[PDB]
RNA sequence: AGAGACCGAUAGCGCACAAGUAGAGUGAUCGAAAGAUGAAAAGCACUUUGAAAAGAGGGUUAAAUAGCACGUGAAAUUGUUGAAAGGGAAGCGCUUGUGACCAGACUUGCGCCCGGCGGAUCAUCCGGUGUUCUCACCGGUGCACUCCGCCGGGCUCAGGCCA
RNA sequence: CGUGAGCCCGGGUCGAACGGCCUCUAGUGCAGAUCUUGGUGGUAGUAGCAAAUACUUCAAUGAGAACUUGAAGGACCGAAG
RNA sequence: UUAACGAGAUUCCCACUGUCCCUAUCUACUAUCUAGCGAAACCACAGCCAAGGGAACGGGCUUGGCAAAAUCAGCGGGGAAA
């Protein structure tokens, strides 16, 4: 298996992965960008607060005609939501990476989310019936998630320039 | 050998599960471009739909 | 039964596959999609986290950057990372500039004058052989002011880019 | 490198064949055909998921319970049900 | 100058009233916000105007007015939309 961030060596880092996950890719992308670059325990607390609707995820790219709330002011926006299903999937993956880090023997409390990336999985193809005997697609857009936790951490001058610098050095 | 057998049985279902079929008997092919919706013109007289 | 200046899986018969099948139509009839892991299943023991799917280690293999989503794995389109731009469009042409990243070219050659080495495939003559029938090669002869390489200097000439 | 259609090389991926020259041959060169087949976007996490009066408490099962079950309530069909 | 009958067509009268003066208020379901789920139509590229652009047409050209991220609810002028 190949992760996107190949620069991160696996000696002092942990990783977790999920594939073909029937959870909304857009919501999962927004939640992952919310927790990107964070401490692990802080990210877990934030995701639990999102499940409890005590703190919100800002909707930035996939935010068209969404509601507004007071809880986006922490991120400097107005459009924020609470995607609890994306939060639950990401909590499961973060706990798996924590368990992998504990198996490796790393210090759990010093870990940060160095890499986290959501890709689109092959689409789940349901059908819906419309008026006048028509059928349209009714697809699910699942996602692949991957995440990596990491420990927190005068040449070729001219002769004139050479003479000028020599005279300035003596003087 | 048994565990390998149900694993093969479960892996055989992946394409039809992605197509969201209700079991292996769901082989219905729907009309994606019906003729009554994609042919003909609408006149002032009798129409084919309201 | 044998062949081809034929086609190479959107092609070739509709059908390279449990194809006149699946499916549709009261019926007469209509009628597809769909090939490829690997040489060999060796198709992942065991540990650990999960309710599980799975993940992580660790294994098999020449390769998992081949994991029964399987050869190769393009584009559209998408995610992350890095860089940049943005006062009611962008894109494009000419010419600079900045930043980033690069292909060349150059590194010395030739010829003389000395000195030190190492050798006699120096000129002439003799015999044989071949040729273009007067030119060469082969064996003897050279005894080092003659030839051939090397090593140190010195000199002349030609050498890259911009002025 | 070529005015150009193009040709050639380096780096990466990859795994079994392929190319130059002269002739011979053709099912031989795409941006358009409301082209064919397949795939994929913006729209967009949007439109919407509002007929048929209606749901609530505790316990159990379970990783998980408004739409599972038992009990406790409250209602509806109202014998052309 | 034909009775009865008619979801046939027409004029008027009484009653009646939110048809109107002239609008106001209340309830339910939406719309709205959230969780989950999740299309399509349409789409050369795009979208602030004014005057000029002979072929009575400009969104892109010329000359001006200007011109500041990212957004939500509405709206039906224009573009799109039968």
């Amino acid at each position: 298996v190949r992760y996107a961030a190949t620069e991160i060596a696996p000696t002092k880092s942990a990783r977790a992965r999920g594939s073909y996950l029937r959870v909304s890719f857009k919501n999962t992308r927004e939640t992952a960008q919310a927790i990107n670059g964070w401490k692990l325990q802080r990210a877990l607390t934030f995701l639990q607060n999102v499940i409890d609707k005590k703190e919100a995820v800002p909707m930035r790219r996939y935010a068209g005609s969404t509601g507004r709330t007071a809880q986006g002011k922490q991120w400097g926006v107005s459009r924020a939501r609470w995607p609890v299903k994306s939060a639950q999937f990401l909590i499961g993956l973060l706990k798996n990476a924590e368990a992998n880090a504990d198996a490796k023997g790393l210090d759990t409390g010093n870990l940060i989310i160095k890499h986290i990336q959501v890709n689109q999985a092959p689409k789940q193809r349901r059908r819906t019936y419309r008026a006048h005997g028509r059928i349209n697609p009714y697809m699910s857009n699942p996602c692949h998630i991957e995440l990596i936790l990491t420990e927190a951490e005068e040449s070729h001058l001219s002769s004139r320039q050479r003479g000028v610098r020599i005279r300035r050095a003596l003087t | 050998l048994r565990s390998k057998a149900e694993r093969q049985a479960k892996l055989a279902q992946r394409k039809m599960n992605r197509m969201a079929r209700q079991g292996e008997a769901d082989r219905h092919i729907h009309a994606s471009m019906p003729k009554h919706l994609f042919s003909g013109k609408r006149t002032i007289g009798k129409t084919d739909r309201r």
